[PDB]
């Protein structure tokens, strides 16, 4: 309570700003080294500047969220800090707020984007059991993580990893509905309930999320690419079955479903499609992608699975990195 | 937005494969030699080959064979490309005019897939029933060959078996029946299946799994006279066929790998091998025929006949002339006598194509002081390894200047009249506790030679262990005369040091003009390099003087002179040297947000950084603070081939995937956000994998100023011997090639029917984008070739709204001259 | 981690606001004055109970850090609800907030708010958010009061009624520095002693263990009598003061 209870009255100042890492939810994202201790943080700039409702009512959102939850698969916001205050004239001050968090040595989207990278099915077990452990937490405390992409799912060279931007999330409640946005997710990893409309939303929209992930990690190639929202429910349909009564009772309720319709009725063909796959984890991904998100499977379901029952956080297993194949291409 | 056009100054040159079969007629014997991108077909004489015809087509060439269905007069062509088109072809003459038609056409790709390790392999059966594909772990794809199917599609098998060597169709089977040898925890095996084209399945193979040796490279398809397989290893050679089994381990080819295989007698009696240090040997099949008529196979034997160039593929042609086709290396014809030669050799080279090979490093200087231009490529690998010396004059005059070692980097010291050359040779532990080498080489055979004795290094007090015939790289610096380029001197590094980088160049108040190279310490053990060397020489009176050397905790990727001081990446950290009055460097500035800054180029106080995965970023020197500071980056991720700076805006890539992109600064400052974002405004696919960027320009120069509509030059060398050339456009001139393009596209007629803006897209195989920013300029320069006609088709309706001035409609023979006048860039 | 919310009675002698001559009578006046303010605006604007004690809360501790005569209570408390509404997810906007305070403050007590009240409000924000150090999760009497009525079975009409009665004095309990002094499952538990004792329900009759007297040890642990006790004082004083008769 002495120290490290007391947020916001540090400066920026203590932080020299290394450069930009990227584009988070609602604001870029930068790297920097703590003067006095040399540790690295990352840090995201609110703005009060507009006035409309002065601090983000979003900012405070990722605030209030954050710092209730603690997992080592979450990640710690360390702390928040402000720009030169001025003395006696804080009517004129202008100066905007800065959100720390902790610097994590990768991220999953520049890894897998770039290919250097290579997961081992030990290391997709090392890597899912984490990701859903953190999300169980989350989801335990009754979160909704809105943004799960691989920009956000964040590694150590260690083989740690930990959930990222909690800006897009928001509360659930099962008892009392509150109308959310229809549009949350990347396309390539949206519910299919989110895309048929579903304003008010299960936390499973996470679990197809991480489902689609896990396809990845061992296709090397994200499961549904489109453009277009109608584009991408086709191709889910293809792979996952195209949404009807018998697989979804709801899918009536929900708004766009006469409107949103597959080019035919496709059946499922996941596990075809997925034979490659080990048959521990092809359940877990067709648990995972079921589209009544009443049946697709929970974060705790996914941990008491046959893939990731009885992995050991102790075997932590970092991905592969090539060595000296990143200079030269093996002529042999 | 930015504007680029991008020309090929040289095709690709090394042979990627090659098949001899009755592809232009019935009668004649064909040579179809795949080059990337390009086809090549020859008719075989008692000379050599008479070519016929080449196309491009708009794909990597992945698999290539020929086949004759029934019912057919003459072979057709299958091929395959990289982005997995499909097509069917067939050679059609009509007197004078030559063309090849497109039977069938298919894209082949699965929506879900892994892509296998060892690559797309197509094979066919002997019965041409089916084509198989092995595209991803898994899984095995059939495109049937029936009449009906010209949209080519195909069902896929699911495979128990995911990782997969290598796969042929069996010879004398009662159905088609493949043969593969596979990969699991256990080591490998050799398994067989059948396919069913009614069922849509594997029935049980005709012959049982047998454990084969774990480095089992190939199968080889023996013909129906003796029938079965033989599978080539490290150390043993295998045949198997039902429950006959012969294996002979002998001790001639565990010295070198064995990577190519062919058949000579079409019986099966006699089959080629080649091996990476160029022996070509040949696999005999004796033969031992039992009174109940039937033949069964008595041993194999294994006969060295001489040396060929390192060659990915051996075909065969009748009459005992062989084609050598080579990546790493010059092609050759060859003769294979019966007779020995005095030195013992059964091989004689009869004629030699040039390959530009792998192209490493490369640097444009006019050594004649024509003012013309000449490029000078590190060309080659081990005992193909040479400089090549490149000028315009209408053909490319190149000279070869053989090493016998690899090169690895070139730079151009002119206050000495020769060429600073890294290189690199391979030395094989022997019995006396050192090492030696295979073959004498550039390093050796210097006039004048000197060896590093640095104590930097000397600190571990036990050497590795080392045991006998396990290779070393030996890394040398070369000082090569620019008018006879002979060497004059070789400096070898220290034991395990690889030499990285090479600069030369003055520094601070020093009028003395060095060679800078920078190194790595590289163990086996380690991931990352941790230790390396900046080392200053000076090359004076025919030899080199270590001046100075700085020690650094890492690998010494690139370096760059910057404004008299020296910039160098190490490891992560990008890093600038002062040259003090003591003649040692000193550390100025550090910037270590990288993971492995790779490529480093600059241009005034801006610096352009590579990074593994990073992409590109723009950091400035700051002369008042001292220090770095990071101005913007592409957050777009890729892996880096190469890097080159355009203007003091644009900034120009190569990736992995055989992409190039141009970043941009915003130029739009409402926030220090836009302006720190560099904008990918160019995507282009190249094909090609770029190892070298460098500014400046071959073409013959007597005071041609400003009549180009092109601006700027910057060459660049690929690894499959392509020479490239990227230049700027104004907003004008590119809508009006760009529009043309779209029209050119609609009208020239692609071999295999493939898209041309499908193939430029850019690709990973995570991304697909459409091309932006880019002009093909192959494509257009491709307009003074197509039917008068088909001119006026593509310039119909055509009109120019350049701005500055109202859309003004163009014609066939203006446009004629446009083109003329962009061929004279390259 | 956390920072402390919580002092001793005795401090509040030290309070900024006690320091700079204001005497204990006319701060808590202000403290009423001001809670009520944020307690009449908000219901007006139709807000949750949780998003006015927030309100409340911020308040309360603000003014632990700040004096009154330097900071206006109305001011600040428009602040706090502004703040609150944010943090609980009933949002509102300032203009809107302002309204409503005009229609409930004289023309001496929006003179505070200055010539622009917008301004003046938004201003306190960044103020405010430091010196709640950002810590903007708060719990409040209420959730325990049900979670522990939850578990009492017996007569459902008495249970109402004490659940009623307890509301009654959470609500009232906002106008005093009980906030800074106890955590709120205290304070729940307190209002249904105090309840209990007001209607003579014997409340351990209604628990699973009917036979321990002291019936809150199992909701609460480690709380004597003694402060149950201070609480109960502390809330009746406030309805002997203004000589109301207890809610019954
Ligand atoms: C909400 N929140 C996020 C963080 N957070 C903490 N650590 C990182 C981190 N660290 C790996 C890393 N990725 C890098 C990419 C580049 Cl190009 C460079 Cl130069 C340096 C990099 N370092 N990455 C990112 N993502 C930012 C958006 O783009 C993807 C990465 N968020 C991070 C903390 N709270």
């Amino acid at each position: 309570r002495q120290t490290e209870s007391d947020w916001g009255k540090r400066c920026v100042d203590k932080f020299d700003i290394i450069g930009i890492i990227g584009e988070g939810t609602y604001g870029q994202v930068y790297k920097a080294k703590d003067k006095d201790t040399g540790e690295l943080v990352a840090l995201k700039k609110v703005r009060l500047d507009n006035e409309k409702e002065g601090f983000p009512i979003t900012a405070i959102r990722e605030i209030k969220i954050l710092r209730q939850l603690i997992h080592r698969s979450v990640v710690n916001m360390k702390e928040i800090v402000t720009d030169k205050q001025d003395a006696l004239d804080f009517k004129k001050d202008k100066g905007a707020f800065y959100l720390v968090f902790e610097y994590m040595d990768h991220d999953l989207m520049g890894l897998l984007e770039s290919g250097l990278v290579h997961f081992s099915e030990d290391h997709i077990k090392s890597f899912m059991k984490q990701l859903m452990e953190g999300l169980e937490y989350c989801h335990k405390k009754n979160f909704l993580h809105r943004d799960i992409k691989c920009s956000n799912i964040l590694l150590n060279n260690s083989g740690q990893i930990k959930l990222a931007d909690f800006g897009l999330a928001r509360l659930y409640n099962s008892e009392e509905s509150r109308p959310y946005t229809n549009k949350v997710i990347t396309l390539w990893y949206r519910p299919p309930e989110l895309l048929l409309g579903e304003e008010r939303y299960t936390p499973a929209i996470d679990v197809w999320s991480c489902g689609c992930i896990l396809g990845e990690l061992f296709t090397k190639k994200p499961i549904f690419q489109a453009n277009l929202e109608l584009a991408q429910l086709e191709l889910i349909s293809r792979l996952c079955g195209s949404p009807c009564p018998a697989v979804w009772p709801d899918v009536i309720r929900l708004p766009y479903f006469n409107t949103m319709k597959p080019k035919k009725q496709y059946r499922r063909r996941l596990r075809e499609e997925f034979s490659f796959i080990p048959s521990a984890a092809l359940d877990l991904l067709d648990h995972m992608l079921t589209l009544d998100p009443s049946k697709r499977c929970t974060a705790e379901q996914t941990l008491q699975s046959d893939f990731l029952k009885d992995v050991e956080l102790s075997k932590m297993a970092p991905p592969d990195l090539p060595h000296w194949q990143d200079c030269h291409e093996l002529w042999s | 937005m930015s504007y680029n056009y991008v020309v090929t100054a040289q095709k690709p040159t090394a042979v990627n494969g090659c098949v001899t079969g009755h592809f232009t007629s019935a009668e004649d014997l064909n040579l179809l030699i795949a080059k990337n991108t390009r086809l090549e077909i020859y008719v075989v004489t008692a000379e050599g080959l008479r070519p016929v015809k080449e196309v491009g087509m708009y794909g990597k060439i992945a698999v290539m064979e020929l086949f004759r269905p029934k019912g057919e007069s003459k072979d057709l062509l299958f091929i395959l490309t990289a982005k997995y088109n499909a097509c069917i072809l067939e050679y059609k003459q009509s007197g004078e005019s030559i063309d090849i038609i497109t039977r069938a056409h298919g894209n082949v790709q699965d929506r879900i897939g892994r892509p296998s390790e060892t690559g797309i392999i197509g094979i066919i059966d002997p019965e041409c029933r089916m084509i198989g594909l092995r595209l991803y772990d898994g899984l095995f794809k059939v495109i049937p060959l029936d009449r009906d199917n010209k949209e080519l599609k195909a069902f896929n098998i699911r495979l128990e078996e995911l990782h997969v060597i290598d796969v042929k169709f069996l010879y004398g089977c009662q159905a088609p029946t493949i043969c593969f040898v596979y990969q699991d925890p256990q080591g490998r095996h050799v398994k067989t299946y059948e396919v069913s084209l009614r069922e849509k399945e594997f029935n049980k193979g005709p012959w049982k799994q047998e454990n084969v040796e774990a480095e089992a490279s190939m199968v080889i398809a023996v013909p129906e006279p003796f029938g079965g397989a033989i599978i080539i290893g490290q150390e043993s050679i295998t045949y198997h066929n039902g429950d006959k089994y012969l294996a002979i381990a002998p001790p001639i080819i565990k010295q070198s790998t064995i990577v190519c295989h062919n058949r000579v007698d079409p019986n099966g009696s006699r089959y080629l091998l080649g091996d990476m240090e160029g022996r070509l040997f040949m696999l005999l099949l004796e033969k031992e025929e039992q009174m109940d008529g039937t033949v069964t196979l008595k041993d194999l034997r294994v006969e060295l006949l001489g040396e060929t160039s390192i060659a990915e593929c051996l075909t065969y042609l009748d009459n005992g002339v062989v084609f050598v086709g080579s990546r790493l290396g010059d092609s050759q014809l060859v003769k294979l006598n019966v007779d020995s030669n005095e030195q013992g050799s059964y091989v004689v080279a009869m004629e030699t194509f040039t390959n530009l090979g792998p192209i490493v490093d490369m640097c444009v200087v006019d050594l004649e002081r024509q003012g013309q231009g000449q490029l000078v490529t590190c060309s080659g690998a081990f005992k193909e390894g040479s400089l090549r010396i490149i000028r315009n004059g209408q053909k490319l005059h190149i000279r070869t200047v053989p090493l016998y070692e690899s090169p690895r980097k070139i730079c151009y010291q002119e206050v000495s009249q020769c060429f600073g050359v890294l290189s690199s040779r391979i030395e094989v532990q022997d019995t006396s506790g050192g090492t030696t080498a295979l073959r004498p080489s550039a390093s050796t055979q210097a006039l004048s030679s000197s060896v590093s004795s640095s104590k930097l290094f000397s600190s571990s007090t036990a050497p590795h262990e080392t045991s006998f015939g396990e290779e070393v790289e030996v890394h040398n610096l070369l000082i090569i005369d620019q008018h006879t380029f002979e060497v004059l001197h070789a400096h070898q590094f220290l034991q395990n040091e690889y030499a990285l980088s090479l600069v030369s160049c003055k520094l601070g108040k020093d009028p003395n003009t060095y060679f800078i190279v920078g190194t790595a310490m590289v163990y086996p053990e380690e991931a990352e390099p941790k230790q390396g060397r900046i080392v200053v020489f000076q090359y004076s009176d025919g030899k080199l003087q270590t001046v100075a050397e700085k020690e650094v905790k890492g690998a010494v990727y690139s370096m760059v002179e910057f404004n008299g001081k020296l910039l160098a990446s190490i490891n992560s950290t990008v890093r600038l040297y002062e040259w003090t009055t003591e003649k040692e460097l000193r550390t100025e500035c550090n910037h270590y947000n990288n993971i492995m800054a790779l490529y480093l180029k600059t241009k005034g106080d801006f610096i352009l950084v590579g990074d593994l995965m990073r992409s590109v970023l723009l950091l400035a020197y700051k002369p008042m603070e001292g220090n770095f500071e990071e101005i913007a980056r592409d957050f777009n991720p890729n892996w880096m081939s190469a890097v080159e700076i355009l203007d003091d805006d644009n900034f120009l890539g190569a990736e992995n995937a055989f992409n190039l992109f141009v970043c941009q600064k915003d130029s739009a400052a409402t926030t220090d956000e836009e302006r720190q974002h560099l904008q990918e405004v160019g995507l282009f696919h190249l094909g090609e994998f770029v190892n070298v960027f460098c500014h400046g320009s071959l073409v013959m120069q007597n005071l041609g100023e400003t009549s180009t509509p092109t601006q700027g030059s910057v060459l660049f060398g690929t690894v499959n011997g392509m020479i490239g050339l990227v230049t700027s456009l104004s907003e004008s001139w590119y809508n009006l090639l760009l529009d043309m393009q779209n029209r050119l596209n609609k009208v020239i007629k692609s071999v295999g029917k493939i898209e041309h803006s499908f193939w430029r897209s850019f690709h990973t195989e995570r991304k697909t984008e459409p091309a932006t920013g880019f002009i093909d300029g192959d494509l257009i320069e491709s307009f003074l070739d197509i039917s008068r006609p088909k001119m006026q088709e593509v310039v119909a309706n055509l009109q120019y709204d350049d701005g500055s001035g109202m859309k003004r409609e163009a014609t066939a023979d203006d446009l004629i001259k446009v083109v003329e006048e962009l061929t004279r860039i390259h | 981690t956390k920072p402390c919310w919580y002092w001793d009675k005795k401090d509040l002698a030290h309070t900024p606001s006690q320091l700079e001559g204001l005497d204990p009578a006319t701060e808590a006046r202000y403290r009423r004055e001001g809670a009520r303010f944020i307690f009449d605006v908000g219901t007006r604007l139709g807000l949750h109970y949780d998003t006015l004690a927030t309100g409340i809360i911020y308040f309360h501790r603000f003014y632990m850090f700040h004096s009154f005569k330097q900071f206006p209570r109305y001011v600040t408390g428009a602040c706090c609800l502004f703040l609150a509404g944010k943090v609980e997810e009933t949002p509102k906007k300032c203009k809107d907030i302002i309204k409503t305070a005009r229609s409930l403050l004289n023309d001496v007590q929006f003179g505070q708010f200055g010539d622009d009240p917008k301004e003046e409000v938004m201003v306190l924000e960044r103020i405010l958010l430091q010196t709640i150090k950002f810590d903007l999760q708060v719990e409040h009497p209420y959730q325990f009061l049900l979670k522990y009525a939850k578990q009492l079975k017996g007569d459902k009409n008495k249970i109402q009624k004490l659940v009623q009665m307890a509301w009654t004095f959470v609500n009232d309990s906002l106008c005093t520095t009980l906030s800074l002094q106890w955590e709120p499952e205290i304070i729940a538990v307190a209002v249904m002693y105090l309840a209990g004792r007001l209607c003579k329900f014997e409340i351990q009759e209604w628990t699973s263990k009917p036979m321990y007297r002291r019936w809150w040890e199992q909701f609460v642990q480690d709380v004597p009598v003694d402060v149950l006790e201070d609480i109960c004082h502390q809330i009746l004083d406030l309805y002997s003061q203004g000589k109301q008769q207890m809610p019954h």
